């Protein structure tokens, strides 16, 4: 990082369902022990589907993902609707062909109607893993062991968000630099849902 | 062609053999109907007073404002060139210059430079769209909140914000509050003084720009 | 005539005739003579008769001083030369900056040719229509030194020519007048003989001549009322031969 | 015609013309199709007539309809390679424009865009005007429905309603009677459908012929997006009417 | 001749640059200056192409042109490309002084000039500049001085000079009473007997021509130049003896 | 080799004269007439809209521009042309005055340099030259109210009252029987209009008319209150309605 | 006579629909010498008439090595053929260096066919107007192109090009059964080509002066035989 | 697909890399004289002790067109670079004005930049030798 | 008014009833071409390509007429030899490219546009001349079976049956007879056998020729361009012969 750059202590998660996928994250923005933002929103559109969250330093993941929002433009103009590995490919080579000069995580959850909704991630560096869910951020280290006990395959659509609620609860619980409202979008064949739940509802699990 | 790296070199020399080189607070809340942007009036050359009525409020466009912090020559140059633009882009679209555009201009502008521009900005303003209120980084980011606080008299004008902000304010709450985070900037820090400026910007209205509103 | 039209084009007997429309350029201008002596470098020129509106103090000199021990002279177009006498001077100076000895004559000699003949390497360009001579001494040597260049970039070495208007009824005089076996021994006989030559086909030589001596260790003497002197001393000789 | 170097390259003729953009003109007009295009009261609808002779030719891959963008859709009157080659610039305009400002592209703003590369080619020597005529129509956050028209020698204008082809005096006065009768300057109806009716109907009388779902294109711009209607809309609308 | 006239990079069978010969030739389609030297002064001296009575008068920037505060220019030719060599050449002037601290001589910056108009015919996809010049300046090395340059690239110095529609008329005229020792005041009515006698209106009226002066005696060896308003012009033709 | 340089377009001919600037010239006398003139306290713009086509919109086109608060301008020839001119002369003003001095340019040095981009189209081997005419009508401080007409060669003259177009000689001897030096803004209106309704061989109307005037400051169209020293635009374009009262109305 | 007027460069299509300065380059393969190509299965050879401009000069190599494993015979202009020449060695130098790997015939062949396609198609430059042979040997056998400055390449067992070149083709093209069938015996491979090539002889006759011969085989590198080490072969 | 200017220092240095001004007398020295930098200003010099903002910055434009043009590579095909490359350089070939350096109004049109100002455009940025149009036909013309 | 005097001699120029004559040589260049047909069956494509007998000197199995662009892309062309090859080795660099960037097949829509914008850029500039070879590709895809043809000018379209050459017009003739006789669709054999009966039909210029087939099905060669066997292409030079 840049001395004096803003960095993204954030809470992420993505998790696949039986119907779709959903993303999710906290709201906290630091300017190392100051709160410089209690709502801010991190999920990012690429698409009409197509849904990121960033780490590392603000202004790269910010730069990368309007490129990326306009090569998605770009393809649709010409074939339509882009999948999600097309979308995880173009941030890929982003990351990577400037990983000298930008510090840049992103993660990536889609729907198309052929995957039928995937989640990659691509840490620092610029490698790509896809996965059945990924978590990301300071807080996410807190939590690797509770998602690995509860984490299945093929979940209902409310299950899926309790077990989202559940960890980033504790994610926010144990981290400092992980804040106050839990921001998810529920991507699937209907369209693109957005739940937001409050202090009070979550640290009361 | 662009600012020059001419006599670098010699600079860097110069501070190497003892050559010494030569050498606020800013609230934005967002009401029902429009935004307020306010400042104080203080301008220092380190401990020294050098003006007691300073003004810091600048325009991007008519019914688009911002005010800064950090480095005030790079300030002022960013503030004056995304004006510039925008200006020309109004005129070639045929449009009223949108706040997301100068936001977007300001932002691509600010990380091609890779923080070396210190400008830091707080932005209001209102367009076709509505009302839109940004927070801008010297090294690119830009964030969106309902009230935002600036300069080293950020603190105390962020804690009179946090204990009297409401979703439905009026246009003289959303002043009276602007004005009394300002004044808790001015009372508490030491960088802030004299005066306080408004600007209000109503959506379907002229931007009324307040000089001294208390003194 | 169908292939004229190009500084590429080879004719079908071997020609390339934009070169050839260079030399006819450089035959309108005023005539320039260089007669090596035995110890010196005459340049003689052409005036034409100055009008009465026209202001002598400035007026450019027909022999341009290239360095402090070599002199150029010139026939064809004059903003040209002046071109060619610019980046000359540029050379010279870099030169005696590259490597601490002054240009000699066949250096600065093969240095403008090289340019008049870049400057007949393109489509887009048009060749000086300026011929020159160059005269000097090599400095650290006794050895006159008198050279022609035409516009194609090609130089030779004489030991006396005419380029320009008239120039064949002096080269004619030269060739019947001088010897090689025998150069001029002096200064003034070197010059005597520039402005006999000169006057062949000058209508009124006292206003219409033009005389620099060169000599070694970088002299470099222009003339005057002097030249007015050779004149008359010309005239009372013919007279007294009839 | 044109006598000397003003008949390769765009320079001025002694009377002040530039022959080859009159010559672009007259390329555009080689497909011998009309276009047509009104704006209702929150649409835009533009119909091409559709000639496909041939029996061998596949005729769901022929269409002058084009997607520029989520809001924008072009018509093109010219042969299609010029027309495809303009679709893509088009469409990279528009993308670029999002990328660089922040926010849609409008339909004026594209066209003024083309009008200006066309401008270009007017005036470069090395350059060629393409041998089409575009009409950009969208529905406009600020504006409402737009229709805009470019040609080969860069002007750009907005209509109310517009045609082009060989036959467009005809259609250009039937639509200019049936305004004079309303005197309202667009269409009243509400239902995209229903102004689709219209223009069809109008197309019918203005060329005297009988239209098949085969023999036309038809495309929609509402607020959120402009789409294409296949042949079974196109059926369903001719027998509504 | 047809054959070898369509670009400025092609010599004739007889060694002749057609386009160079037109660009002097289109000198003729514009109107009279004339510059003449006197012992203590210069004056240049312009006749306008004005054909309407609605034309601006008092702005008076279509002859006579000052490039720093001791040399002036009269246009001869279209001025579109003179503003552009003006330009050039104020540039040059700035830079001189920027360098050495001190004020261009005349002669310098006529030779620049000179030498960028004849560029100006070597490349084939330039045409000459279809502009001449009269330049009037003062400097220490040699005083007053009156120079001429025409597209072709070529300057001359000259005591007293005429360019444009009437050059052999009114240089006829000038050399029947032109004196090397003549006062400024006697220059002016030189030049206004000369424009008058060689005009082809009807009355040398004031509205048609410029007028500008180079003098000494502001405060002291101090050069100045005064450029001369319709009023000025007007009392002066009065004074001469023309009206 | 041969693709390094391109011959000139624009020669001279043997008369001495250059034929592309001419046809130019020709093709701008072929445009719809425009026309200027000066009052004591504003200056007048107006031109016809020649429109194309009865379904064209004519709010749409406007061939009256504004270059700076100060400064507008309008054009007989070929549109395109004059566009890509306006464009580059507004990017022009804030590139050379305004982010240097913080100020817009006076009324002759941006004339000076539409007219240097005008000369530069005419030394290329590359474009031909711009086939417009431009009058361009201001204010500034130091000089008050200016008018200026610029040819396609680049050549620019300062102008009382003038006009340009197919019947450019007929307004001009009306302009020059209508022309003094204690004129109104108001009479200025009323003799463009005069002259204009001589040259329409249409509908005369307020939509089919453009006018502009360069007259006092508009603080109503600042957009914003606050800073008295701020002087609102100068630069005005009449509305359709304005028009049809000043037809109506003597 | 209307010809004349469609036939400037290589930009220009006629009326009828030809391209004419593309023939001219390949009209000038015929002012060229006679050269001849073949192999059976495991030898690939080339033999070459030699040309000298009079009796005090040398002869033109006509046989080029561009590499241990392949080699090309040329009839028509001569830069062209230097520039092929230089730009398949090239080429095989630069498949060594990077891969450790022999490049292929084929592979040689579309690499000369994609660099003469484009002086066709642009202006500024000029067509090609060389005929080469190329013989080789790789991991699919023995191989022999003959590649045609238009800008085309096609792969044969014997062929004959340059100038009275229809005689020895005839030949090859009638005893094709007899030479396809020499393996491992490089001799009767060499003096089938030398027959081939002296039947396009006229008025002619083979000297130690005017032939060359060209062999590339399995175990056999790209060797070159002139003067007397064709004085064997007669 | 690069966003920050990458690979912008030299792999190697000579002393007739810059082939405009080398001596005439020693073809493989440059000429001090007709650079007109000082008169001592050794190219190793300018090896070191640079911002490290200077190459971004000089090379910033030119990076965002190479990945426009990879875009649209990946995105459209070969031919929209080849046409968007081909634009350019024909406008910027038959462009030859010695006495100005502003650009032309159709390369900005080309690359939207009609209505866009930057540092570049505002400061676009006295000598004895070489500052006269015959060294810009020279250069242009590759003399 | 085939011949446009003044106005043919520069490839980007209009005349003055705004056609392009350089494009329409191209065009005369292509129709003395050799013939090749395309047929589109239930699920695929057959190209079907008549050859002049050579020497026996060619090496048999390296003398191929029907280029594979790829997998599943089959391209055959009329007109310049050099032209055809070129346009193919571009079509390949697409295919390649697409395949890699979207980890799928490239649709025959997309590559029938990327083709036909290199095609039409080469009609911009007086330094380049345009492609003398109309073009037959065709292949199958997620959609199923494309069949297009594309014209020096870069206009290409989606047809049923394509035909080029010299034997264009009883070609094209056959082949809308053949649309006429089966409105339900054609299998991929029967599409064999008449584009051998077409090829067979056309043939006549007098003078020795050969039949070269290839196809591309789902059902027959799983959604691969392959060359028809030995056997069938047998069975369809007698069921040809026998037509005749």
């Amino acid at each position: 990082l840049k001395k004096g750059e803003v960095s993204l202590g954030t809470s992420i998660m993505a998790v696949t369902f039986k119907d779709g996928v959903i993303l999710g994250a906290d709201s906290r923005t630091t300017t190392g022990a100051y709160i410089a933002n209690r709502v801010t929103d991190k999920l990012t559109r690429v698409h009409d589907k197509i849904w990121c969250c960033r780490s590392g330093s603000a202004a790269d993941t910010q730069a990368i993902a309007d490129i990326v929002q306009y090569h998605l433009e770009l393809y649709t103009s010409q074939y339509g609707t882009p999948s999600t590995e097309t979308a995880a490919s173009v941030f890929k080579e982003l990351c990577y062909e400037n990983k000298d000069n930008l510090t840049a995580g992103i993660i990536v959850a889609g729907y198309d109607d052929k995957n039928k909704g995937e989640v990659y991630t691509i840490p620092l560096g610029g490698s790509v893993h896809k996965l059945p869910y990924a978590i990301a951020g300071s807080g996410s280290t807190f939590i690797y062991g509770y998602c690995d006990k509860n984490f299945r395959e093929n979940m209902s659509k409310e299950e899926t968000v309790d077990f989202i609620k559940h960890s980033l609860s504790q994610a926010i619980k144990w981290d400092g630099s992980s804040g106050g409202v839990i921001r998810m979008v529920v991507l699937t064949a209907a369209g693109v849902e957005r739940l937001i739940f409050y202090p009070d509802e979550y640290e009361q699990l | 062609a662009g600012l020059s790296f001419d006599n670098y070199q010699r600079n860097n020399f110069l501070a190497e053999n003892s050559h010494t080189q030569p050498k606020t607070t800013i609230v934005g809340v967002k009401f029902n109907n429009g935004v307020v942007i306010a400042a104080d009036t203080r301008s220092t050359q380190g401990p020294i007073v050098a003006d007691k009525n300073c003004a810091k409020l600048h325009r991007i466009s008519p019914k688009i404002w911002c005010a800064g912090a950090g480095t005030a020559a790079d300030t002022e140059a960013v503030t004056q060139l995304i004006g510039s633009n925008i200006e020309l882009h109004s005129l070639y679209t045929s449009r009223e210059p949108r706040v997301v555009s100068a936001l977007q201009m300001l932002k691509q502008h600010l990380f091609k430079y890779q923080g070396h521009i210190g400008a830091y900005l707080i932005v209001a303003g209102v367009d076709p769209t509505g009302s839109h209120l940004f927070s801008i980084h010297a090294h690119g980011s830009t964030d969106v909140g309902y009230y935002l606080s600036l300069g080293s008299g950020s603190l105390a004008a962020m804690a009179v914000l946090e204990s009297h902000w409401k979703q439905d304010l009026t246009k003289e709450e959303a002043i009276k509050l602007a004005s009394d985070a300002i004044q808790a900037g001015i009372w508490n820090d030491l960088g802030s003084g004299s005066n306080v400026d408004v600007c209000v910007m109503e959506i379907g209205k002229d931007a009324e720009y307040l000089r001294n509103y208390t003194p | 005539s169908g292939y004229d039209r190009a500084l590429s084009i080879f004719s079908p007997d071997g020609h390339i005739f934009q070169v050839e429309y260079a030399l006819e350029a450089v035959k309108r201008g005023t005539c320039a003579v260089g007669v090596k002596g035995k110890n010196c470098v005459v340049l003689g020129c052409e005036r034409r008769s100055t009008l009465k509106l026209q202001d002598t103090r400035i007026t450019p000199s027909k022999v341009s001083k290239i360095d402090s021990h070599v002199v150029l002279s010139f026939s064809g177009l004059n903003a040209d030369s002046r071109i060619l006498i610019e980046k000359a001077r540029v050379e010279a100076q870099s030169h005696r900056l590259t490597l601490e000895d002054p240009v000699t004559v066949e250096y600065l000699t093969r240095y403008v040719a090289g340019v008049q003949q870049r400057y007949t390497q393109s489509g887009g360009v048009r060749p000086f229509g300026v011929s020159t001579l160059i005269a000097g001494f090599d400095p650290r040597d006794d050895e006159p030194k008198l050279y022609q260049t035409e516009p194609s970039g090609i130089y030779s070495s004489w030991s006396a020519q005419t380029i320009g208007r008239n120039s064949k009824t002096v080269r004619e005089f030269l060739e019947k007048n001088y010897d090689r076996k025998e150069p001029p021994a002096t200064v003034e006989e070197c010059v005597k003989l520039t402005v006999r030559s000169l006057l062949e086909v000058v209508q009124t030589g006292a206003k219409n001549i033009e005389i620099t001596v060169v000599k070694p260790d970088s002299d470099i003497v222009a003339l005057s009322e002097e030249i007015n002197q050779y004149v008359t001393q010309i005239e009372q000789e013919k007279q007294e031969q009839q | 015609s044109a006598a000397g170097y003003d008949r390769h390259i765009t320079i001025f003729s002694p009377e002040g013309r530039l022959y080859q953009v009159e010559y672009a003109f007259k390329a555009t007009n080689q497909t011998n199709i009309n276009s047509l295009a009104v704006r209702g009261k929150d649409c835009t609808v533009v119909i091409s007539q559709k000639k496909v002779p041939d029996k061998l030719l596949d005729p769901t891959t022929v269409s002058y309809i084009f997607c520029i963008s989520r809001t924008i859709g072009m018509v093109v009157n010219g042969p299609i390679p010029d027309a495809r080659n303009a679709a893509l610039r088009a469409k990279a305009e528009a993308a670029e424009f999002r990328y660089k400002y922040g926010y849609d592209m409008p339909c004026d703003v594209l066209a003024k865009r083309m009008a200006n590369l066309s401008q270009i080619y007017t005036q470069r020597a090395y350059m060629r005007p393409l041998g089409v005529i575009l009409t950009f129509v969208s529905v406009d956050e600020e504006l409402g429905p737009s229709i805009y028209k470019t040609d080969p020698a860069g002007y750009y204008v907005g209509y109310k309603a517009t045609a082009t082809g060989p036959k467009q005096q005809e259609i250009t006065t039937n639509l200019e009677n049936h305004f004079k009768k309303s005197k309202i300057d667009h269409i009243n109806e509400e239902s995209w459908e229903k102004v689709v009716e219209f223009a069809i109907t109008h197309m019918i009388d203005a060329l005297g012929t009988e239209f098949s779902k085969n023999d036309l294109e038809v495309g929609v711009a509402t607020k959120d997006k402009f789409f294409t209607l296949s042949a079974e809309n196109i059926e369903e609308r001719l027998v509504a009417i | 001749s047809r054959r070898y006239d369509s670009r400025t990079t092609i010599f004739s069978p007889e060694g002749r640059l057609y386009q160079v010969e037109y660009a002097l030739e289109s000198i003729s389609h514009a109107g009279t200056a004339i510059g003449i030297m006197a012992s203590d002064g210069i004056v240049l001296a312009a006749e306008r192409k004005v054909t309407s009575t609605l034309l601006e008068q008092d702005t008076s920037t279509e002859k006579l042109y000052k490039l720093n505060d001791k040399i002036a220019v009269a246009v001869a030719g279209l001025t579109a490309d003179a503003e552009i060599l003006i330009n050039t050449a104020r540039i040059h002037a700035q830079n001189y002084l920027k360098t050495y601290n001190e004020d261009i001589p005349v002669e310098i910056l006529v030779r620049r000039l000179s030498d960028i108009k004849q560029g100006y015919t070597q490349h084939g996809g330039l045409r000459p500049f279809g502009v001449s010049f009269i330049y009037a300046g003062y400097d220490d090395r040699y005083g007053y001085q009156l120079y001429t340059s025409n597209p072709s690239g070529n300057y001359t110095g000259w005591k007293a000079i005429s360019v444009g529609a009437n050059t052999s008329a009114a240089q006829t005229l000038l050399q029947m009473d032109y004196k090397d020792d003549m006062k400024v005041d006697d220059a002016i009515e030189l030049a206004l007997k000369t424009l008058s006698k060689t005009t082809d209106s009807s009355a040398l009226t004031y509205d048609r021509l410029e007028f500008a002066t180079i003098r000494k005696g502001a405060n002291d060896g101090e050069v100045y130049q005064k450029i001369f308003k319709p009023q000025e012009i007007k009392d002066i033709l009065v004074k001469t003896g023309i009206t | 080799m041969t693709d390094r340089y391109s011959f000139s377009l624009t020669t001279f001919s043997p008369s001495g004269k250059l034929g592309q600037i001419d046809y130019a010239l020709t093709a701008v006398k072929q445009g719809v007439t425009s026309l200027g003139i000066k009052a004591t306290n504003g200056v007048v713009i107006a031109t016809e809209k020649k429109s194309s086509s009865p379904l064209a919109m004519s709010e749409t086109l406007s061939k009256v521009s504004l270059l700076t608060p100060d400064i507008g301008a309008v054009y007989s020839g070929m549109g395109p042309d004059y566009r890509v001119l306006v464009d580059k002369s507004r990017k022009v003003a804030h590139t050379s005055y305004k982010r240097i001095y913080g100020e817009y340019p006076p009324t002759k040095l941006l004339v000076s340099e539409v007219a240097k981009i005008m000369q530069e189209a005419t030394q290329s081997g590359g474009v031909r030259p711009f086939g417009v005419s431009l009058l361009i009508a201001g204010h500034d401080e130091f000089n008050g109210f200016s008018l200026y007409q610029v040819d396609p060669s680049g050549s620019y003259f300062p102008w009382k009252a003038t006009a340009i177009g197919k019947g450019s000689v007929a307004a001009k001897t009306f302009l020059e029987k209508r022309w003094n030096d204690e004129l109104e803004l108001e009479d200025a209106i009323h003799i463009a209009l005069l002259t204009l309704k001589e040259s329409v061989e249409g509908e005369f109307n307020g939509d089919t008319i453009e006018l502009a005037i360069i007259g006092d400051e508009n603080p109503d169209l600042l957009g914003y209150t606050g800073i008295p020293t701020d002087k609102g635009p100068r630069f005005r374009k009449l509305t359709s309605q304005e028009i049809n009262d000043r037809l109506e109305a003597l | 006579m209307f010809r004349n007027n469609y036939d400037g460069d290589t930009v220009t299509f006629s009326p009828t629909g030809r391209l004419f300065q593309v023939e001219y380059a390949l009209e000038a393969i015929k002012q060229g010498s006679v050269t001849v190509g073949l192999r059976s299965n495991t030898h690939a050879v080339l033999v070459a008439l030699k040309r000298n401009a009079d009796e005090l000069s040398s002869y033109q190599k006509k046989i080029i090595k561009c590499d241990e494993h392949m080699g090309l015979s040329l009839a028509g202009l001569a830069p062209d053929a230097r520039v092929l020449s230089n730009y398949l060695r090239q080429q095989c130098n630069y498949s060594s260096l990077v891969f450790n790997r022999k490049l292929a015939v084929e592979r040689a062949g579309h690499l000369l066919c994609d660099k003469a396609q484009k002086n066709t198609q642009s202006y500024g430059g000029r067509p090609y107007g060389v005929g080469l042979l190329i013989i080789g040997y790789d991991k699919s056998g023995a191989h022999l192109l003959e590649f045609q400055p238009s800008g085309n390449v096609t792969e044969l067992y014997g062929t004959a090009i340059g100038a009275r070149s229809q005689g020895a083709k005839t030949y090859l093209e009638r005893t094709l059964d007899t030479f396809i069938k020499i393996d491992g015996n490089p001799d009767e491979l060499i003096k089938a080509g030398v027959e081939a090539i002296s039947q396009s002889l006229r008025d002619e006759s083979l000297t130690v002066d005017n032939l060359s011969i060209a062999i590339v085989g399995k175990d056999t590198p790209f060797t070159i035989y002139d003067g007397e080490a064709v004085a064997k072969y007669i | 697909m690069n966003i920050v200017p990458q690979d912008t220092f030299k792999s190697q240095v000579s002393t007739d890399q810059d082939k405009s001004v080398l001596s005439s007398a020693v073809p493989s020295l440059p000429d001090t004289l007709r650079q007109q930098e000082g008169g001592a200003v050794p190219l190793s010099t300018q090896l070191n002790d640079r911002h490290p903002l200077e190459s971004t910055l000089k090379n910033w434009e030119t990076t965002q067109r190479q990945r426009q043009m990879e875009q649209y590579r990946q995105i459209f095909g070969i031919a929209e670079p080849m046409k968007r490359t081909m634009e350019m350089e024909i406008v910027n070939r038959t462009d030859f004005n010695p006495l100005s350096t502003n650009g032309s109004i159709h390369r900005d049109i080309l690359l939207n930049k009609e209505c866009s100002i930057d540092w570049e455009d505002v400061y676009p940025g006295s000598t004895m030798v070489g500052d006269d149009v015959h060294s810009k036909i020279e250069k242009q013309l590759g003399i | 008014t085939s011949i446009g005097t003044g106005y043919d001699l520069s490839n980007s120029v209009f005349s003055p009833d705004g056609r392009n004559f350089q494009v329409e040589y191209a065009v005369k260049a292509v129709e003395n071409g050799t013939t090749s047909i395309g047929i589109k069956c239930n699920d695929g494509v057959v190209f079907a390509v008549e050859k002049l007998i050579t020497s026996k000197l060619l090496v048999p199995q390296k003398n191929v007429k029907i280029q594979v662009v790829d997998r599943h892309i089959g391209c055959v062309y009329s007109g310049l030899i050099p032209d055809g090859r070129h346009l193919v080795n571009r079509g390949r660099e697409e295919a390649a490219s697409f395949k890699k960037l979207y980890k799928t097949p490239i649709p025959i829509p997309a590559f029938a546009d990327r083709l036909g914008q290199y095609v039409q850029a080469h009609t911009l500039y007086n330094s380049v001349r345009p492609f003398g070879v109309s073009t037959i590709f065709g292949g199958v895809d997620k959609n199923g079976a494309h069949l297009y043809m594309l014209e020096p000018s870069g206009s290409y379209w989606g047809y049923k049956g394509a035909a080029t050459g010299k034997g264009r017009q009883s070609a094209k003739a056959e082949l809308e007879k053949l649309v006429d006789h089966h409105p339900e669709g054609l299998s991929a054999r029967e599409a064999v056998k008449q584009a051998a009966k077409i090829i067979y039909l056309a043939h006549e210029d007098k003078k020795d020729f050969e039949l070269e087939i290839s196809w591309c099905s789902l059902s027959e060669t799983n959604g691969l361009h392959k060359f028809v066997k030995g056997d069938l292409l047998q069975e369809a030079i007698d069921f040809a012969q026998k037509e005749i």
